[PDB]
């Protein structure tokens, strides 16, 4: 009776819905009482106008599409699924929040393209070398990863204009190398080569043709490349259910966006296709250089993975411009690295390492929170993604989604979806804001007392002065014996401010700066509290003094952010695996951990401690990883055996423990030194005596 | 805010010839006309042999908005030889950069290509005009004989431009010495006296100029923008310039003196590729005579709401300081590819408030992608980051995108209207436009009702019609108004009257005018300017008290102006406008009388308590302090109650309490006005007799210049009564408390050692650390926790050195992370190395100690010993042989003996810790 | 050794004579 829903539910059906998802309005066209029309579900035991004119919609979250997550991507006859569900439907009412959850899984022998983007100018002479018998280099490396495998190949110089371009005697427009006392190539902006095909031996032969040619200032401007190999998808053949690598080599710095302006180039890039039947950037010469921004955008749309295939003297360089473009990586090229024949394996085994969700099309007035369970029931509120995975493994996330208020619009349809994937999760999103009776039974200038009824089914309301269930509420001051209890009890006096009661039905409604509402005008619109000087932190709405939070803002005050990225460490742990995050800064739990992400603790015991785990459950079968079953995930160092030999002193890592067979095992790793840490182990431990 | 917007001055070029990529103003002085200049870099010309030449034109202002060629050259290209020209103009971009001082007009051509004269070549160095009336001289700083990009021989100079106080020209060139970039600049008397038409490569005397630097600088764009300004001591204008290539593509903004061009200032850019130095402006904004520096990132990547990168762009705000430094915030864009810093453009004094204003454009945003212009006051706290005005272009793109805003220009009065102008041009639509300032009004109006405490016995209008009296009362309203600048003399208002508003919405209203007997009135106005509050007067009365009830409500007289903008002609209605922050209302209250005894007047007796139930607050952290407030009227009804907390500067409103039932929610609102800062609660309208209320007012502190020792807070009533009307002043104080949670932490790296160690042989005379042992290492911690800090502490190590006269943690050397300098008692490392269980610590061996003394600590802050040894191996075979074990025990302790917080209750901060390293045989 | 100016390679190299400026000879035949 004396409830929440109780005090604004009674103006009308609409009104009603939109206070709380618990209301229910009964609107019997047979039944009326005098008592609120809008209570509760259950409060309407007594008074039932059951079998029908009840409006209590709920919720749903409605699977429409889940296919079975695919075990191999390989010719499986069908729509190699990585994501399930596929498509599931959403019905909203105001203020509702109703949850779902979503299955990803990196399936083996998923196909592989590969589209390599070659630096050919003169600086390039001494870097061909990585690009002799690519194609045999490349298949050698991802046939272990995977089965149909595709390769193609473009080039790229700079604008072919000037200040970067010989224009110096004709001689040099088609030898810009006249001056060298050589000879070399007309430059040219950007000239696909070899779409993606199946044919290694075609490839091999088309590299080998190519030579370099000639341009003026260090920077190059690839980034024209890499906009057009991403965009221009029916010239470059890429295929639909296959992951999308695009390698970049270069032997310096690059241009970057505003960069045209001193070649009289001032309009910017569109990320549109430009690429013809010349197979060349054709607006190379009147379009500027794409920015980061939009390389990211159309790299997105596409599902390209940008792979930086740069020599030593620049990968300082490409590594800081990969932490602009999220999920980028870079790899030294240089024949002495051990991992130059490798190179991109291990870049595909980087890039599936992880799993992150985007969301594209997501209406304004919903939001998102997420859970994530990573490993074996391990939920992990607030994440969107799962951290070290290998090729294979299989993630869940737990979604929920929020409306504030109700919009009243028609149906949308936003997406969810791994990023670098085709697969995806398309949520369609109805919002159900108005009853069953809306133009069905309501008054116009009858059906109420005085031919001033209208504006709802159920109940009559009248025109701009005077409403009522009987048609007036005479501005005269009718003397008491008129309350209708416009108070709470009756000895507090009357609507609780603001407002002068008359014709039992309080009359507050004094528009100061903010609207008023309320059965009894207890609501006040602009009342909620301040974090600093702007009401809900300005990322909230205001409703009957509680704050209502903007999409990805949280707390009575709505100052708690939802974001992890801060919490963020370098190593791409969360609070660098020793602190929690709470609205987006850490806070560090583990003893003697400190700073933005717990990244310095001088007090932590040594790495020995916490290698030895995966010493014991890697290669003796035993200890706390092996128990929890986590020994597989978080130990991705590899670990070798030695010969007793403990060789060199190059930063020389020593550990030393005592298992429980009382028996003194000793190892070294090897830290990130031309790699991923590997650690030695000693075979044959020393027992004691027999 | 001001800028008209409804009928600017459209100017047009022809097509594709990129008309408006450049501004400015040219206000000669030979002339009482002011013109536009706009720089057309692709038109044609009459130039024979020169295809898209590009043109600066003059365009007539008053009428006619026609615009005609400035002609600077009118010449083709030279010759070297018979068919060997020498130059090459066609596409060399002249109009790119267009530049004033008072008669000169400086153009230049940043695409201006030259065959040397040592090889046939076609290096862009690029050339400039300088114009003065008649007289055209030709200025290539940089076309000389260092060339081939080794030295000048791209760059592309008079790319930016600009002039200084004392006639010098500064040009920025961004492809000197494989596009290092360059800056050089001129005397303006020097590049006329010594132009020769006949020499191609001019010494100037006086020229100032960047050299060029190592190879590691290549390819930075020094020169790309520019702009002028001092920053250290004198009148002559220093040098500006941005440099958005350098520091790896970060961005850096150079700054060099305008005497002998050195290094002064430098700012770096905060994000990769972001193009931190696009462009640069150079002005005081706020108003202390000492210019500031802007810098636009236009494509500035920052952390959208969901976390995700996206490009916004974002513009710096470096404020200059007397003392050398600059405080520097940061404003980012709002429309994603928007490009928000890509042209700044100083107007000066837009508002003629006293603090100089500045324009930032996103030629990329709005709808359509049409170009928006957003403009931001200047305050004394620096620039206000909410702008108060949206230029929306109007124009949308044929094949381009219509740039509106790339270029820009103010702090011209070209209509000498009082307040200065902007032109923006977008050289997408071959276009540029001229907005014109308004003259913003300041009005300050009253409102004054006769008695306001209203007796419906008084009866003394008969005036109603057909004579009978009535309880009636005056409502006098003032306006006064004033304004800078030129702006009619008598200014016309309508001004509307209210009566009792505050029910109007359906309820009965109370209170009529005599004559009119409605509740509303209205009456033209006018009244000339400055500060004759010129007053009307009506008579409304309250209307028969059997009519109606509810006298407890008060009687709101509402009062608002108008200001019909049909006024102010003279050029096309340049209408004016009222000050933005200024109330186009005014409200005043009324009230019946009614319990208010025999005086017939209510004398209220107003007490205010409170109370500290959180007796003590540290002083570090930030502490949820709440007050407990009683505010009673024990006499008769209070009208428009009102608490007053006056709060020191240490003090911030949190809000009421609301989670206690036995505590009142109250409406409190924080109010900083007249040099002074309160939170407002009302507490009734009007307060009843006898009425008490309990609430909760939360705050938060910071202390404000530490040893303050006590926050005051002061509270008093008080109400718009004429007699007794407020209460008593009660003081409440916090007392401020020292509270440091300092802790001291250690461990052993390694924390065991198994013995034998492999590979070890007794040496006689050990040399390297191989033959002593292995190595352990300790690490020691300060970790200073607490909110309050503290000044100085001591921290005292013990070591086992000896045992039995034989070393056992030989301390090969330490180091201190911190603010802490530390002495051993010992010397360290005499012999010149290079590179059950029984416990041994102090008690049963020989110890060296290490005594350390700290600095301040703050809230976070710690201080760190590192102890590197060597195990000495010899000690532990002899007599130590097989089944005895040792634990190798050590300690530190601290004392903290001073804090910064004098005059305050101060505890003494003790504690100790102890780091085993445990040695054990593995066999038996 | 200097780093190379503009979009060139270090030069050729067959002795420590084909360089200079106290660089080396690379076995591809570059300066490096
Ligand atoms: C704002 O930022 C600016 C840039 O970020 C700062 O400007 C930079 O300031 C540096 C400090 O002065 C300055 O470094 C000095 O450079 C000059 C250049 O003159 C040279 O003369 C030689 C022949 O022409 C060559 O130098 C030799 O050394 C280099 C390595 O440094 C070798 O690679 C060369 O082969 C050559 O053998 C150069 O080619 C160059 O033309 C040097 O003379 C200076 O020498 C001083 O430092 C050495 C230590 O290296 C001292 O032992 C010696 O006694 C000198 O005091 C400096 O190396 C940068 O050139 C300059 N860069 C630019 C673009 O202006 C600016 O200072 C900063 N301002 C503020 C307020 O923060
Ligand atoms: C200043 O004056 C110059 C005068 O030379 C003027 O430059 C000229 O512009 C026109 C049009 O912009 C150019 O005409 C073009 O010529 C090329 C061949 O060089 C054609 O390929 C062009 O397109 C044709 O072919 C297309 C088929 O692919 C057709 O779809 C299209 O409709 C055309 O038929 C076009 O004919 C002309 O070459 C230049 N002259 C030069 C560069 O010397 C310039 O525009 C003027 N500038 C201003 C601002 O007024
Ligand atoms: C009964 O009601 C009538 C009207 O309803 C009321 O008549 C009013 O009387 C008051 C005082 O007796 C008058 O108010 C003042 O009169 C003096 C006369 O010397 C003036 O000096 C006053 O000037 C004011 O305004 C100045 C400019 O702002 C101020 O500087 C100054 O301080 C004063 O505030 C003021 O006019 C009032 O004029 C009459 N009104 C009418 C319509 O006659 C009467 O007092 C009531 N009596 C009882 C017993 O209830
Ligand atoms: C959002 O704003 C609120 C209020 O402005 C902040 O809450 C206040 O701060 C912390 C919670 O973060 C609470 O703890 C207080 O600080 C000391 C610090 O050592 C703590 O030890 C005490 O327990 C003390 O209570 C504080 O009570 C709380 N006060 C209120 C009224 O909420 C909150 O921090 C802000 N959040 C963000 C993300 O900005
Ligand atoms: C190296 O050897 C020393 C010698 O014992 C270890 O020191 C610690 O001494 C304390 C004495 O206060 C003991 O801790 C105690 O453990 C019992 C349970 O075994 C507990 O009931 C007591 O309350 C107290 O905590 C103990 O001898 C020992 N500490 C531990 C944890 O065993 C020292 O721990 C050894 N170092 C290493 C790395 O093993
Ligand atoms: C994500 O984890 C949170 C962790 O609490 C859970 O959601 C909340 O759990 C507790 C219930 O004891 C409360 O904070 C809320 O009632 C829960 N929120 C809900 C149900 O929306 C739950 O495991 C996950 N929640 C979501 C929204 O994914
Ligand atoms: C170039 O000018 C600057 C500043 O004008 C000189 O630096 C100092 O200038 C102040 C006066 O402005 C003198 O009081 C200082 O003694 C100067 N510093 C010195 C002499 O070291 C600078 O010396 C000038 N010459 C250069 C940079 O070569
Ligand atoms: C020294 O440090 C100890 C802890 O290492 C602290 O004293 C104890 O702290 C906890 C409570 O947080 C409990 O073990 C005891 O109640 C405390 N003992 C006391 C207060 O005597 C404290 O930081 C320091 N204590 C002293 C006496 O110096
Ligand atoms: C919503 O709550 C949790 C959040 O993860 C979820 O596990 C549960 O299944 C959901 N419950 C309902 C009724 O949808
Ligand atoms: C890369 O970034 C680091 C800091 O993150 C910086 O110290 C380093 O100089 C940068 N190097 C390059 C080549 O950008
Ligand atoms: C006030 O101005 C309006 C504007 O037209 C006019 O209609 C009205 O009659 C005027 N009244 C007086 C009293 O000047
Ligand atoms: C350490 O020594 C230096 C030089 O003697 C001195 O300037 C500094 O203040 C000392 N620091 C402390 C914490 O005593
Ligand atoms: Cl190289
Ligand atoms: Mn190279
Ligand atoms: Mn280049
Ligand atoms: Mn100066
Ligand atoms: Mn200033
Ligand atoms: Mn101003
Ligand atoms: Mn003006
Ligand atoms: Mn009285
Ligand atoms: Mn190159």
């Amino acid at each position: 009776g004396p409830n929440i829903c109780t005090t604004r539910g009674v103006s009308s059906c609409q009104q009603c819905l939109a206070v709380s998802p618990m209301c229910a309005w009964c609107s019997d066209e047979a039944l009326p009482l005098g008592s609120p029309r809008c209570d509760l579900k259950e409060n309407l035991l007594k008074d039932n106008c059951a079998p029908e004119s009840i409006e209590f919609p709920v919720s749903e979250a409605r699977v429409l599409e889940d296919r079975p997550l695919s075990d191999k991507g390989s010719g499986d006859s069908s729509q190699v699924t990585q994501v399930s569900p596929q498509r599931i439907a959403l019905r909203l009412r105001p203020d509702d929040s109703k949850n779902f959850s979503i299955q990803v899984r990196q399936v083996e022998d998923y196909p592989v393209d590969i589209y390599y983007l070659m630096d050919l100018s003169y600086s390039m002479k001494d870097d061909l070398w990585s690009i002799q018998n690519l194609g045999t280099k490349l298949a050698t490396q991802m046939r272990k990863l995977t089965s149909n495998l595709r390769i193609g190949f473009g080039a790229f110089v700079d604008k072919p204009v000037s200040p970067y371009m010989y224009i110096s005697p004709p001689e040099a427009l088609e030898n810009p190398c006249y001056d060298m006392k050589t000879t070399c190539l007309p430059m040219f902006g950007y000239k696909h080569v070899l779409t993606l095909t199946d044919q290694v031996t075609r490839f091999n032969e088309e590299v080998k043709k190519q030579s370099v040619s000639r341009n003026r200032d260090a920077p190059e401007g690839g980034f024209d490349a890499i906009m057009q190999a991403t965009v221009c998808d029916e010239k470059i053949g890429w295929r639909n259910d296959a992951s999308h690598l695009l390698v970049f080599t270069t032997d310096a710095k690059t241009h970057i966006a505003l960069d045209g302006r001193l070649a009289g180039i001032v309009q910017p890039n569109d990320g549109q296709c430009h690429v013809g039947s010349d197979n060349h950037y054709s607006a190379s010469t009147t379009m500027d250089y794409p920015s980061l921004g939009l390389m990211t955008e159309k790299l997105s749309q596409k599902n390209i993975n940008l792979i930086f295939a740069v020599t030593e003297n620049v990968v300082n360089l490409y590594q800081n411009y990969s932490e602009l473009i999220p999920g980028t990586t870079v790899g030294v090229l240089s024949m002495d690295s051990s991992n130059v024949l490798q190179l991109i394996v291990d870049a595909y085994g980087k890039i599936r390492s992880k799993v992150e969700l985007e969301v594209r099309d997501l209406p304004e007035e919903l939001s998102l929170s997420f859970n994530a369970t990573c490993l074996n029931n391990e939920v992990i509120p607030g994440l969107k993604s799962c951290m070290g995975l290998k090729i294979g493994d299989t993630v869940s996330f737990s979604i929920e989604a929020k409306v504030r208020g109700c919009p009243q619009e028609k149906e949308k349809s936003f997406t969810i979806k791994p990023v670098g994937f085709k697969d995806s999760l398309i949520v369609q999103v109805t919002f159900d804001c108005d009853c069953a009776c809306q133009a069905q039974a309501e008054p116009n200038s009858h059906r109420c007392n005085n031919g001033n009824g209208t504006f709802e089914c159920g109940v009559c309301r009248c025109g701009p002065g005077w409403l009522g269930s009987q048609c007036e509420c005479s501005e005269e001051d009718y003397r008491p014996s008129q309350q209708d209890e416009c108070s709470p009890r009756e000895g507090q006096p009357v609507c609780s401010q603001r407002g002068e009661c008359l014709c039992g039905q309080c009359v507050c409604h004094s528009s100061d700066f903010g609207k008023i509402t309320g059965k009894y005008c207890e609501c006040d619109d602009f009342s909620c509290v301040r974090y600093k000087g702007e009401m809900c932190s300005g990322h909230g709405q205001c409703s009957c003094g509680d704050c209502l939070c903007d999409s990805d803002w949280t707390g009575y005050y709505c100052n708690c952010t939802t974001r992890t990225d801060t919490c963020m460490s370098s190593n791409g742990l969360l609070c660098s695996g020793r602190g929690k995050c709470e609205c987006g800064s850490c806070v560090c739990i583990q003893p003697g951990s400190y700073g933005d992400t717990c990244e310095k603790c001088p007090t932590c015991p040594d790495a020995c401690t916490f290698k030895k785990e995966c010493v014991e459950c890697k290669k003796f079968d035993r200890g706390a990883l092996h128990d929890e079953n986590t020994c597989n995930r978080y130990c991705r160092d590899e670990i070798e055996s030695v010969k007793e030999l403990k060789d060199t002193g190059k930063d020389a890592v020593n550990c030393t423990y005592k298992n429980e067979d009382d028996c003194v095992v000793r190892f070294q790793y090897y830290e990130d030194s031309s790699g991923k840490s590997i650690l030695y182990v000693v075979e044959e431990p020393e027992c004691p005596k027999g | 805010f001001n800028l008209d917007v409804d009928s600017p001055a459209e100017y047009s070029g022809p097509e594709g010839s990129y008309f408006g990529f450049a501004v400015d103003f040219f206000v000669p002085s030979a002339s009482s006309r002011m013109f536009l200049l706009v720089g057309a870099p692709k038109a044609n010309t009459t130039q024979p042999g020169i295809v898209e030449g590009g043109q600066v034109l003059k365009c007539d202002w008053s009428s006619t908005r026609r615009c005609q060629p400035i002609e600077f050259d009118a010449t083709g290209n030279r010759d070297y030889a018979k068919d060997d020209p020498l130059e090459f103009k066609s596409h060399q971009w002249f109009g790119a950069s267009v530049r004033s001082k008072q008669d000169k007009i400086l153009a230049c051509a940043p695409l201006y290509h030259w065959r040397t004269e040592m090889k046939q070549e076609r290096e862009p160095v690029g050339t400039c005009f300088l114009q003065d009336g008649t007289k055209t001289v030709e200025y290539a700083p940089c076309r000389s004989q260092d060339i081939d990009a080794d030295g000048q021989g791209f760059c592309q100079g008079g790319f930016s431009i600009d002039f200084t106080k004392a006639d010098r020209v500064l040009l920025g060139g961004p492809g000197s010495f494989y596009w290092q970039g360059q800056l050089i600049s001129d005397q303006v008397a020097e590049i006329v006296s010594k132009y020769d038409p006949n020499v191609y490569s001019i010494k100037y005397n006086n020229q100032l100029a960047t050299r060029t630097a190592q190879a590691i600088f290549d390819d930075s764009y020094l020169g790309y923008s520019v702009a002028v300004g001092d920053f250290n001591g004198d009148g002559i204008d220093d040098f500006v310039s941005g440099v958005p290539r350098a520091a790896r593509t970060l961005g850096m903004v150079y700054i060099y003196d305008g005497k002998n061009m050195s290094s002064l200032y430098n700012f770096t850019g905060e994000q990769m590729a972001a193009y931190f130095g696009f462009s640069v402006a150079a002005t005081d904004i706020n108003g202390d005579d000492y210019a500031d520096v802007f810098i636009g990132a236009p494509l500035f990547m920052d952390r959208g709401s969901d976390g995700k990168l996206q490009e916004v762009g974002q513009v710096s705000v470096s404020l200059q300081r007397a003392s050398g430094d600059f405080q520097t915030t940061k404003l980012n864009g709002f429309e994603v590819f928007a490009r928000f810093g890509s042209a700044i453009a100083p107007l000066g004094d837009l508002d003629q408030d006293g603090f100089n204003d500045i324009a930032i454009a996103a030629p990329y945003g709005g709808e359509d992608k049409k170009g928006i212009v957003y403009i931001f006051n200047g305050r004394s706290t620096g620039l206000n980051a909410v702008p108060s005005q949206i230029l929306e272009g109007q124009w949308a793109a044929r094949s381009m995108p219509p740039s509106f805003g790339y270029s820009m220009k103010g702090a011209t009065d070209i209509d000498k209207n009082g307040y200065p102008d902007l032109i923006v041009g977008a050289f997408g639509v071959d276009r540029a436009i001229l907005y014109r300032a308004r003259p913003v009004i300041t009005v300050n109006a009253g409102l004054e009702v006769y008695p306001s405490i209203l007796n419906q016995d008084n009866k003394t209008c008969s005036l109603p019609g057909t004579a009978l009296k009535v309880s009636c009362f005056n409502v006098r309203f003032c306006l006064k108004a004033d304004g800078k600048g030129v702006l009619p003399r008598k200014l016309n208002f309508q001004v509307e009257l209210l009566l009792d508003k505050l029910k109007q919405k359906g309820a009965i209203r109370r209170a009529l005018f005599l004559y009119s007997r409605s509740p509303s009135h209205s009456k033209n106005m006018t009244i000339s300017r400055g500060g004759l509050m010129q007053c009307e007067e009506l008579i409304a009365y309250l209307r028969d008290e059997s009519e109606f009830r509810d006298k407890l409500t008060p009687i709101t007289i509402f009062m608002e102006y108008r200001l019909d903008y049909r006024t102010a002609a003279d050029t096309t209605g340049l209408q004016p406008i009222l000050n933005q922050f200024t109330p186009a209302n005014i409200s005043r209250q009324a009230h019946i009388l009614l319990d208010c005894g025999e005086d017939n007047v209510c004398k209220p007796k107003l007490e205010v308590s409170v109370d500290s139930d959180q007796k003590k607050i540290y002083i570090g952290d930030d502490n949820p302090l709440t007050l407990i407030v009683k505010a009673q009227n024990q006499g008769e009804g209070a009208y428009e109650a009102e608490l007053i907390v006056s709060i020191p500067l240490q003090a911030d409103f949190i809000g009421v309490v609301r989670n206690n039932e036995a505590l009142a929610r109250l409406s409190c609102a924080f109010k900083t006005e007249n040099q002074t800062r309160q939170v407002v609660c009302d507490l009734g309208n009007p307060m009843k007799a006898g009425t008490q209320l309990l609430a909760g007012l939360r705050f938060s502190v910071h202390q404000q210049s530490e040893m303050d020792t006590s926050v005051k807070f002061d509270l008093q009533i008080q109400s718009s009564n004429l007699f007794d009307k407020v209460s008593p002043v009660v003081s409440h104080k916090v007392d401020l408390a020292v509270l440091a949670a300092v802790e001291i932490r250690g461990v052993s790296s390694p924390d065991h050692v198994f013995l034998p160690i492999p590979n070890w042989e007794h040496k006689e005379n050990p040399e390297t650390e191989e033959d002593v042992g292995p190595v352990v290492q300790h690490i020691y911690e300060l970790r200073n926790n607490g909110p309050s800090s503290f000044s100085k502490a001591m921290l005292h190590l013990q070591w086992p050195y000896k045992y039995n006269n034989n070393t056992l943690l030989y301390i090969l050397h330490y180091d201190i992370d911190g603010p802490m300098n530390c002495t051993s008692d010992m010397e360290i490392n005499p012999l010149r190395i290079k590179i059950d269980i029984h416990t041994l610590g102090c008690g049963v061996a020989q110890c060296l100690k290490i005594v350390c003394q700290v600095g301040r600590l703050d809230r976070g802050k710690s201080a760190i010993l590192y102890v590197k040894s060597l195990l000495w191996t010899e000690t532990f075979m002899n007599k130590e042989n097989q089944n005895h074990s040792y634990s190798l025990k050590s300690s530190a302790s601290f004392n903290v003996i001073e804090f910064p917080y004098k005059n305050l209750p101060i505890e003494d901060i003790t504690n100790s810790t102890l780091v085993t390293t445990n040695v054990t045989w593995g066999i038996q | 050794c200097p780093r190379p100016r503009g979009d060139n390679p270090p030069l050729t190299c067959k002795q420590d004579s084909d360089c200079l400026a106290g660089c080396v000879c690379g076995p591809n035949g570059f300066c490096g």
